[PDB]
């Protein structure tokens, strides 16, 4: 239904910031509930946040709570993750991805379904 | 076989307090393509990723969930035809509902 | 001012299970027309008086409200004419959402 | 939107049983809560009944519990109330109506518009 297009991340010392950025090439997700996940190899696929429709709620996963934020424009065509404060555990691929089902509560990885090959942050130890 | 049309369509403040009172509320997102007869639509964001428990505060244990429904608009097509057109098939979310999750980790 | 139309119009079954789970669920009407395309509508009959709560039990100090939201259809006008239509905008429950009343006695 | 025409109703001795009927005259109520309304001339509106747009779920005035049933076609063309053991409290002008407002519980007369004028059922001592 769309192509979910990230932008931002890399290599950062601990204690830094990125800012990554997805958008919707190839239709909106405005009405979407949106989220983001992370993968580092070998290990499951982590829950990381996910922001409503409206924009107006946010949930974080307790990992990265206080640290990172999630938020969105209102045109469906773009969702945002600012992670401060970085630690060598947040290294990993981060996935935005668009809530497809409802199998389980909004924190449940497998209701969202990621598009692309994701976007790697290395953070230094 | 094409056919012809005469385009002259054929308390509303009420509804929206309902709604806005529902347990799973929205938004309005303002759905508008030109070369699209309905010019403007408008659909529902979910408001929240849970429902709004007694207490008046979002409950994770539950899903808003968009409602999607499809509807019937027009299409210029050839994409710049003024004239000739095309009867289209959309989807749009028409407000939102409580459900509740399967699986609980 | 009359124009033309192509009638061509242009998964499923998860969703329905979505809203199976609802706690302000619904049936489908079959609100049939025969001089009306689409010839057939399917809209929302809510399934209870209240919502469903932890229990699996009907709640009745809340609602099922029904979202009612216009749509585009086409009637045959004159009344028989298979040529001739007119765009007509109707009202149809597309769900149920669950609302909270105001009053208690 | 729609007209509502009742019928049944007269007067009856007591234990005895009414079933009054009220149909979709201009347009049909399918998909639209529906109930029952009384009123003896002086008094305020009572609630009855009331039934679920699919017709799955009904609730009763506590005064009626266990002798009066609602229930309805799926056209929706028709509600029915069936009173049965009937008793002088019972005696009063009924209505059918729809919900049209949601602004209390089911059980809420002021949610409800009758039509027409009503339908007597005289119960004798
Ligand atoms: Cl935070
Ligand atoms: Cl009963």
């Amino acid at each position: 239904q769309v192509q979910l297009v990230q932008s931002g991340g890399g290599l950062v010392q601990a204690g830094g910031s990125l800012r990554l950025s997805c958008a919707a090439s190839g239709g909106t997700f405005a009405t979407s509930p949106m989220g983001w996940l992370r993968q580092a190899p070998g290990k499951g696929t982590e829950f990381v946040a996910a922001i409503s429709p409206s924009g107006g709620d946010r949930i974080y996963a307790d990992s990265v709570k206080g640290r990172f934020t999630i938020s969105r424009d209102n045109a469906g065509n773009f969702i945002y993750l600012q992670m401060n404060s970085l630690k060598p555990e947040d290294t990993a691929v981060y996935y935005c991805a668009v809530r497809r089902r409802f199998d389980g509560t909004s924190y449940y990885t497998g209701d969202y379904d990621s598009w692309g090959q994701g976007t790697l942050v290395t953070v230094s130890s | 076989r094409t056919v012809m049309v005469n385009l002259n369509i054929h308390n509303p403040k009420r509804s929206s307090d309902y709604y806005d009172r529902s347990t799973s509320p929205w938004n309005l997102h303002r759905n508008e393509d030109p070369e699209r007869y309905p010019s403007v639509i408008w659909e529902a964001k979910c408001r929240h990723l849970g429902c709004i428990n007694a207490d008046g505060n979002v409950d994770y244990h539950m899903n808003s969930v968009p409602i999607q429904q499809e509807i019937l608009v027009l299409r210029r097509e050839p994409p710049h035809s003024p004239n000739s057109f095309r009867l289209e098939k959309i989807l749009v979310s028409v407000g939102c509902t409580c459900v509740t999750p399967i699986v609980h980790h």
